[PDB]
DNA sequence: GCAGACACTACGAGTACATA
DNA sequence: TTTATGTACTCGTAGTGTCTGC
């Protein structure tokens, strides 16, 4: 059993605040706050893969440097993070007194901070108040919902969107000229469809296809990775003939190996999504796919559901 | 009567081997041989393996002509031998492929007999061929000290990293309250033979391991009075504890990095 | 006691004057006890199932059946939650109600089913109100009576058959128990009275009080023992037909809702229900009441009624699968409050 | 004469199962063989799933191995997930008892132990996901049989593991020959055309025929005439309405007046029988009958399966029986 | 296990022992095979339906990447175990963090029917994945989705399993046949192909109760015919006389057809309606109406019969339920 | 008009102690013969009996025949002050309806008086239907409690095999099966340890758990138990006491 | 050595969340 | 605030064990 090779996710993640694409505001108040070194509390919000806990650590990496091993705490999920084993933890690392840079301070990174309870953020509250001057903590989370009001009221809202196309294909092409791979735009342009701009999602179907077929044209990404099935249910959805609607979702989703509850469960989260047609049409469709959705929890999953559904989405959607 | 036949001196001798590693390991395999007993178990996080061996010198008497695979659960074992008294004598009774074997907890000699049983478990996992290798160094010391030394730094760090070189062992322990940097000079004395820090030298070793699997290794510090480290860069750690007749292994995994 | 529905009870097979081939049908099981299989009696409340059930039980064994006693047991369920339902037991006999909270009878049901199974060979095991069960108690049942029925017998009482699942319909012997006829109520009650000392003008009273019952013999004679103590023991052939105020508000209700089709009139209409649901009424009754007393107003045409019976249906459909009746209950009155205007 | 005859006359040998021929077949020739697949018994109740898995096991092992190799759990034992997860683990991960030499001399013991999950329908889906993998890996050792009478509420995965045997319904057609036997041996006194009335109004299942047959013959027992049961008697201990209400109802449903439908209907449910065999017979009567229009029959044949899954779901039949009257009424 | 082979049913016996002998997802089988020639293994999540051949192929894999003894350098968590968020915290982090115990190699975790974890213990595992990645891989097999975090589905590489085709299915019945000496008709394959709906594990139990049911295993043939008796499914003959039944004949005669078919051989209402769905599928309607009626009606009565109820109600709502939509179309 | 007097305060503690989970509540009928207080547990199928003499437990001066019902936790609340030293007074005038418990101390002059509420219960039903019983044994109290944990830990069913020679306890269970023997022997040495079994004819009854569990619970009672069974009766599992016993009933479940 | 003191692991009851 | 399992967290308590001491 050889040593693998690191993975390009992991192999190209970036190490300095410049290599970060996307949210180009947001990077460049990282990086004055970098060279300016006067961090404040922050909590770093959005969608999975766009780039948030790397800007963490590079920012952390940047602002003290061989006082990394000891000058910030990393905390995360699979540490049990609680209200009384781990109050301890961050009361001693902020009372820790260690020699820094004038500008620099301790860096708690709390990383995932939304799975945390509501005691341990009550106590980080007054933790975060006493200790302003030593220690800077850095919160994030993929829903900043949990996090509560009185830990918003007293830290930096640094709000990343997802990635735009240009700055997702301008990283990727960065990556295929480091690793010397022949390409066809049409294949990069049908990774980034399929990324939906997510980032790790790109170079984890990047990696697939090249190791599965060496050459990344549109086929061999098409064969490897298959489209996003949220598209095709928007697609099936708001088709005008119900024979339409039929035939796409028997050949996309039945015959492609798709369970009947993942087919309801992306209807329904479509139909919130949507926006097209009338607000009491997208309720009556909600009403429905629910009650589809109560059919299919309660055992009976079957085709014939998921066409009465349809069938009945069509019915309003025709206006009887 | 039956096939298998082993009545040991005292029931506090399996009593003690039994709860040396019964914390560590869920699910045992004993191998009953004509050359004595075996047991090689892994823990649950596939880390700790051990390696039970029992001579037949440990046995008052002992007859087993057919190998036998003893596939057990300790937890129920520790059960069963935690009722009986400890100074009765305890004979290990097995039939030939069966579904469970009978404890004889015969009180004192005479006068009450019991007939504990334990339903066998299907274990099919082989015996693993975990003996051993070319260690690159072989240390030896009193099994108090260790179990001292891995008690007082498990309270400072979640790991504690061995280092030997140049006749020299070193445990430290860097963490969150302090960091421990334990020290030994190997010696000998002839007054004591018991305290004596034997080494071995064939090539540096800095091999780190959990905090949690070391306060395991040394809760079977009762066992015996000696313990023997040995360790690689391309092995296990190896914990051999020396008993009346045969030993108890511990193969820890150290971690990477 | 002082009340006459429990005074004058039939003991035994011989003294039900109610109903022939349904006591010989009794008699006959009771003919040869040893193999009586698990009974199910239904048919409308008031009937007198209870009292065939310990007239039968009597019959298997002897007299000393009638002879009961409480015993209160303590029973745990997830968390430390402590319902400790007592249950009603006797020499020969155990009689069981699911009384307890709906969502965790189960429990009741496997440790007192199986604390009774330990060991005249069998006793037997009354479930007074059976069409309660959550569907989950009933699975239980389904193979405690099957596993061990040499030791126990059930005789499980329940007034409507649609809630019992299929097995339980199925390794149960059904019994039925029609309502008595008007004449049968007036015998009865003159035998009543007779025995009491109420004069009556003329028997007219009787098939009054037979006619306003509706088949249902025990609030005939709560009435009867209502009009007697009010009519200073001696019956008056004007004396009004009192009705429970329970119909008094329905009526009132339906009246409301009738003549004033508003928003403002189902906001009192949502307060008398929140008042009724208080008033220890189960949604199912009070619905059917409400919808049978809306049939009978005359000022209706054919076409609402048969809308309100058809979302009357529908409303009922959903209090079997809800949980707060109150809005099942609303939207039965909006949507007939819709119909009717 | 202890024992209701219900399970009196339960089978005990796997050819005495007077239906099923197929799954009783491949029972039969995997009892020769070793290579006994998860089972999963399904169908309507009293098809005799129950009999059936009991007497495979009697016949597999014997009396002194029922103790020791079958483990039997219901609705009534706790069967939440800690459960799956511990107790049936425990005993699929055991190895098998060890057979006498008398068992194995007389009984074709094979190598493993069955697993019996009666009623598996009413766990939870969690508990079923657990018991997933329990099912797969410890194949060679134990072996799972699921007895459920609905197969929509096990999961996929177990009905792809499991080999499924469905139990079909028992009709007048297959299991005659049973209640003949059970009439000979208990000398019940009986007519030409009572035993097809008996399986008829038992609608698929064996058992409420046997408790019907047992009622009519202890009737006939206390009257003791020494008469055949008429299917009169048979058809009233039955409880299903005589055909002169029936008629009356047809009547008063035909000529419509909402008022009358709704003063016979409060009658009819004073005198209390029960709302689906009243639909079954009207189903009966309305369907079978040629002076109806097609239209008519579609819409009827609606209105009475919408009536029949209402009163399934468990609601008052009243207010459901004077609604497909009175729709019924106005076709 | 006990006496090797030929105690086991034909669904464990048949489990394929190396990737090569795993049938149908030949991108699946070749990409994963050039990862592992290459020496690069990410993160790998099997996606589809049951009985398609997901915890196969990985172990299958581990079987080659180690030795024969992979269950001893594999940590492999199915829903059977408890797997809380303890014990993510504690066994696989600690299987994760330290070095391997038989040999050297990299550390692999399997997480079979991954989709039962609870969403805290996903979020432990999101960090554990992604903190010791550079030397341990996980594996995850997931039946459904929806049930997995977005962020533990956007840290590893998707792979969706087909379900199986016919020649894949043709395939394994014919090494099937050859290893325990039995013939089969082509019709009787043709029957199975449709009887699988994409479940392998539906073939080979269904080919080990027509072996069963055969009087003599050998010299006799395996028909659909039986088939059709052993499985129990209506004949498709059966189905479309029925359905012609039903569409040009009147109510004695559909009623009476029906019921004798139903009765001929213990057919049941389910598997029959979505023959008729099938059959119907296989129509051109002009009419949309006919469509939207058929369907809800019939998605209506099979729900009340997957809730049970009584079987001729529900016969006689299926006939006027097609009746009544094929009238709507003239 | 009652003067139960009691000479150790940690003595009525040391017997409701067993009484606690033998049944929740008693019936106590004083008289001046002895004090009975029979309670009936909630499965309707263990029975408790008491009598406790008059020569012990200081002088006993019942006037009159007094019925009363209480509980046993606020008996044992009451009673946690139990001093080695410290003794109980019991004191029931007209109507009773809150008993003082003095506390009167010979070490210290400390006092300490409380009063007890009174349910009203008014229920007790004492029948000793039988008293000839095939097996009579008698055994350290000790060591049943240590044989009957021992083999109710193993299994949820204990079953007893009463042979000739041979007092075979049996266990079987799902996770094993535990045999326990023991054989009449009698150290004249140690009378405590001495086990003695009368044969008549051999006894095979089937017992449950938490019954054994709340039988061996009061095994402070007596040093020697005595043990009687007899075939298809209850079992009596009778507790010594220096003035009166304490006997034990339950129904031998049995389903083959 | 027996007694107290000591801090440790183990156990039980209570609360709060459950889709983005 | 009822809901009704399963999960996870938190605290409190009861013993159980080895460690100092006279
Ligand atoms: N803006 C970006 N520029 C370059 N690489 C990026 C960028 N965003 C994400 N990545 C890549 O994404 C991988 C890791 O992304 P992460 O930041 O760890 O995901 P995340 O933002 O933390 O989302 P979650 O909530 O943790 S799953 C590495 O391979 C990075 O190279
Ligand atoms: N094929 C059969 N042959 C003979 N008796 C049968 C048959 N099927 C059912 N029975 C009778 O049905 C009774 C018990 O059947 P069961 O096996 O309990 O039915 P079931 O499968 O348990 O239905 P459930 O469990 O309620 S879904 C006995 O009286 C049997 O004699
Ligand atoms: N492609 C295939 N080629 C050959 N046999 C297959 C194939 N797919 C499935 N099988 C058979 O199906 C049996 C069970 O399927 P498994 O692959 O073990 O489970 P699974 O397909 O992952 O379904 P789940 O999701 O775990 S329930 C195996 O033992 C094989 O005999
Ligand atoms: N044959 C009878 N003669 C006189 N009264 C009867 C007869 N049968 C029943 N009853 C009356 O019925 C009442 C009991 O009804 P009950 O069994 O409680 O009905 P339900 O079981 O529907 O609640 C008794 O008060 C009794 O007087
Ligand atoms: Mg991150
Ligand atoms: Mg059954
Ligand atoms: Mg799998």
């Amino acid at each position: 059993t050889l040593s693998l090779q690191l993975p390009w996710v992991e192999k190209y993640r970036p190490q300095v605040l410049s290599d970060i694409v996307g949210n180009k505001e947001t990077i460049d108040r990282l990086q004055q706050i970098a060279k300016d070194g006067n961090m404040p509390h922050m909590i770093i919000s959005g969608m999975p893969g766009i780039g948030k806990t790397t800007s963490v650590h590079c920012l952390a990496h940047e602002l003290l440097g061989r006082s990394y091993a000891d000058g910030v705490l990393e905390l995360n999920a699979s540490d049990d993070r609680g209200i009384d084993v781990v109050r301890n933890q961050i009361k001693h690392f902020a009372q820790k007194k260690l020699h820094l840079p004038p500008g620099k301070h301790k860096i708690v990174i709390l990383d995932e901070a939304d799975s945390m309870t509501a005691g341990a953020q009550q106590a980080l509250r007054r933790t975060m108040e006493l200790y302003s001057n030593s220690t800077r903590f850095a919160f994030a989370c993929n829903q900043s919902n949990k996090i509560i009001e009185p830990l918003q009221s007293r830290c930096a809202i640094l709000r990343y969107s997802k990635l735009s196309d240009e700055d997702v294909l301008k990283r990727l092409l960065q990556i295929i000229k480091l690793e010397d791979v022949k390409y066809t735009n049409d294949g990069l342009e049908a990774i980034i469809f399929t990324a939906e701009g997510d980032m790790r999602q790109a170079i984890n179907n990047l990696q697939s296809t090249v190791a599965g077929h060496g050459l990344v044209n549109a086929d061999n990404v098409f064969k490897i990775v298959d489209s996003p099935h949220p598209l095709i249910v928007k697609k099936m959805l708001l088709a005008s003939n119900l024979e339409d609607s039929i035939q796409i979702l028997r050949t996309d989703l039945w015959k492609k190996g798709y369970s009947s509850i993942d087919i309801v469960t992306t209807s329904f989260r479509v139909t919130k999504n949507l926006a097209q047609v009338k607000e009491s049409v997208r309720l009556e469709m909600i009403k429905e796919i629910g009650l589809t959705h109560m059919r299919i929890l309660e055992g009976v999953g079957t085709y014939l559901q998921l066409a009465s559904m349809l069938a009945k989405i069509h019915k309003l959607n025709n206006k009887a | 009567a039956s096939m298998l036949e082993a009545k040991f001196e005292e029931a506090s001798l399996f009593k003690r081997i039994i709860d040396g590693f019964k914390d560590c390991v869920q699910l045992v395999n004993f191998q009953c041989k004509e050359d004595g007993i075996i047991a090689q178990a892994v823990d649950d996080s596939r880390v700790l393996l051990v390696s039970l061996e029992i001579g037949v010198e440990a046995f008052q008497e002992y007859r087993c002509d057919h190998p036998v695979t003893l596939g057990m659960d300790l937890t129920s074992l520790s059960k069963i031998l935690r009722c009986g008294n400890n100074t009765d004598t305890l004979t290990l009774i097995a039939d030939n492929t069966p579904d469970s074997i009978i404890l004889l907890f015969e009180d004192t000699k005479k006068d009450r007999i019991a007939e504990y049983s334990l339903k066998l478990m299907d274990i099919d996992a082989d015996f693993l061929k975990i003996e051993e290798l070319q260690y690159d160094s072989t240390l030896s010391l009193p099994s108090s000290e260790f179990s001292k030394i891995v008690r007082d730094l498990s309270q400072l760090s979640d790991s504690i990293n061995i280092m030997i070189t140049k006749e020299t062992i070193k445990f430290v322990a860097d963490g969150d309250i302090g960091s421990g940097s334990v020290i030994i000079k190997p010696f000998v004395d002839m007054e004591h033979p018991e305290t004596s820090i034997k080494l071995e030298m064939d090539q540096p070793v800095d091999l780190t391991f959990g905090a949690k699997y070391l306060l395991d290794i040394i809760k079977g510090s009762s066992l015996s009075d000696r313990v023997g480290i040995r360790l690689s860069s391309e092995a296990p750690a190896l914990f051999q504890f020396d008993l009346k007749s045969g030993f108890l292994q511990f193969f820890l995994a150290p971690k990477f990095n | 006691m002082s009340l006459w529905v429990d005074k004058y009870r039939p003991k035994s097979l011989n003294a039900l004057s109610h109903n022939e081939e349904l006591t010989n049908f009794l008699k006959s099981l009771s003919d040869q006890p040893r193999d009586l299989p698990h009974l199910l009696l239904y048919g409308p409340n008031g009937t007198g199932k209870k009292t065939r059930c310990m007239a039968l039980l009597e019959s298997i064994f002897g007299p000393g059946v009638y002879r009961l006693k409480i015993d209160v047991r303590q029973f745990v369920t997830a968390s430390n939650r402590k319902l400790e339902l007592n249950v009603v037991s006797s020499p020969y006999h155990l009689e069981i109600t699911p009384s307890d909270m709906g969502n965790n009878d189960r429990i009741v049901i496997q440790e007192l089913l199986k604390e009774v199974a330990q060991m005249h060979r069998y006793k037997c095991v009354i479930i007074n109100e059976a069409n309660s069960l959550t569907k989950d108690a009933q699975a239980a049942l389904r193979r405690t009576m099957e596993k061990y029925s040499k030791n126990i017998r059930l005789i499980m009482v329940c007034d409507s058959m649609s809630p019992i699942i299929a097995p339980i319909k199925s390794r149960c012997l059904l019994i039925r128990c029609p309502a008595p006829s008007d004449s049968e109520i007036s015998t009865i009650l003159s035998d009543v009275v007779t025995n009491e000392r109420i004069q009556l003008e003329t028997k007219d009273i009787l098939k009054r009080i037979a006619q306003a019952s509706n088949g249902n013999l025990r609030v005939s004679l709560l009435m009867l023992e209502s009009m007697a103590l009010n009519n200073e023991l001696a019956l008056k052939s004007s004396s009004p037909i009192i009705k429970p105020d329970w119909i008094i508000v329905i009526h009132k209700l339906t009246r409301k809702i009738v003549k004033e089709r508003s928003v403002n009139s189902l906001i009192e209409c949502r307060a008398v229900l929140y008042d009724l649901l208080a008033h220890c009424i189960p949604a199912n009754i009070i619905l059917k009441e409400l919808t049978f007393s809306l049939l009978d107003v005359e000022t209706l045409n054919t076409t609402n009624k048969s809308s309100i019976i058809e979302y009357s249906s529908v409303f009922d459909e959903r209090l079997s699968l809800g949980n707060k009746a109150i809005f099942h209950l609303e939207g039965f009155i909006a949507k007939v409050m819709c119909c009717l205007d | 004469a202890q024992q209701p005859w219900v399970e009196k006359y339960r089978p005990k040998n796997l050819d005495e199962v007077t239906a099923q021929d197929h799954a009783v077949t491949v029972l039969k020739k995997t009892l020769k063989s070793a290579n006994l697949p998860h089972m999963l018994f399904y169908g309507p109740p009293g098809t005799g799933k129950t009999s059936t898995i009991l007497a495979l096991t009697k016949e597999l092992y014997g009396p002194d191995l029922m103790k020791s190799r079958i483990l039997e759990l219901n609705a009534s034992d706790e069967r939440g997930i800690s459960i799956v997860r511990e107790k049936v683990k425990n005993f699929a991960r055991l190895t098998v008892s060890k057979p006498s030499k008398h068992d194995l001399e007389n009984y074709p013991c094979p190598p493993y132990k069955i697993i019996i999950l009666d009623e598996a329908d009413s766990m939870t889906a969690d508990a079923q996901s657990a018991l997933r993998r329990t099912m797969e890996t410890y194949s060679g050792v134990t072996r799972f049989c699921l007895i459920c009478n609905y197969v929509t509420r096990i999961i996929d995965p177990l009905a792809s593991r499991c080999s499924k045997f469905r139990f079909k319904a028992l009709d007048a057609s297959n299991a005659i020959d049973r209640l003949r036997f059970i009439s000979e041996q208990e000398n019940v006194k009986c007519d030409d055309g009572v035993l097809e009335r008996i399986l008829d109004i038992s609608a698929g299942d064996l058992r409420r025929g046997i408790t019907l047959l047992q009622s009519a013959s202890k009737g006939a027992q206390y009257l003791g005439d020494g008469k055949n049961i008429t299917s009169t008697q048979v058809e009233e201990l039955a409880g299903v309405v005589p055909h002169d209400i029936l008629i009356e109802i047809v009547e008063k449903v035909k000529s419509g007046d909402f008022d009358e439908i709704k003063k016979y209907v409060n009658t009819f449910m004073k005198s209390g029988w029960s709302a689906a065999s009243v639909v079954n017979q009207l189903h009966e009567y309305y369907i079978t009958n040629d002076n109806f229009d097609t239209n008519f029959k579609n819409q009827i044949s609606w209105l009475l399966f919408t009536t029949d899954s209402r009163l399934n779901n468990g609601t008052n039949e009243h207010i459901q029986l004077l609604n497909l009257l009175v729709k019924i009424s106005q076709l | 296990e006990k006496r090797s082979k030929e105690n086991l049913p034909w669904v464990e016996k048949y489990r394929p022992e190396t990737l090569d002998e795993v049938y149908g997802q030949n991108e699946v089988i070749t990409t994963v095979r050039k990862f592992v020639d290459e020496g690069k293994l990410p993160h790998l999540l099997f996606y589809g339906p049951p009985g398609t051949g997901k915890t196969s192929t990985i172990v299958a894999l581990a079987r080659e990447i180690y030795g024969k003894n992979y269950s001893n350098m594999v940590l492999e968590l199915n829903a059977s175990d408890d797997r809380g968020i303890d014990v993510v915290r504690n066994q696989i982090k600690d299987f994760a963090s330290t070095r391997q115990i038989f040999s050297k190699g990299f550390k692999l975790i399997i997480l079979d029917e991954a989709d039962a974890m609870t969403n805290a213990a996903q979020n432990a595992l999101r960090r554990v994945i992604e903190r010791y990645t550079k030397n341990t891989r996980f594996c995850v097999l997931a039946n459904y989705a929806h049930k997995l975090t977005p962020a533990l589905l956007s840290r590893c590489t998707r792979f969706r399993f087909q379900p199986l085709p016919q020649e894949a299915i043709e395939r394994r019945i014919a090494n099937v046949l050859v290893h325990e000496k039995l013939k089969l008709s082509p019709n009787a394959e043709k029957a199975l192909i449709e009887l699988s709906n994409g479940d392998m594990r539906r073939v080979l139990n269904v080919l080990q109760s027509c072996k069963a049911t055969l009087d003599n295993p050998d010299e006799d043939e395996i028909s659909d015919d039986v088939i059709y008796e052993c499985c129990g499914a209506p004949r498709p003959s059966d189905l479309k006389a029925v359905l012609k039944s039903i569409l040009e004949d009147d109510w004695g005669t559909a009623h009476y057809t029906l019921n004798k078919v139903r009765s001929a051989k213990g057919l049941a209402l389910i598997d029959l309606i979505e023959g008729i769905v099938k059959i119907l599928e296989d129509y051109e309607l002009q009419n949309e109406e006919t469509r939207v009626h058929l369907l809800t009606k019939l998605a209506d009565i099979e729900y009340s019969i997957s809730k049970g109820g009584n079987d001729q109600i529900q016969g006689s709502a299926v006939i006027g339920a097609i009746k009544a939509s094929f009238e709507n179309e003239t």
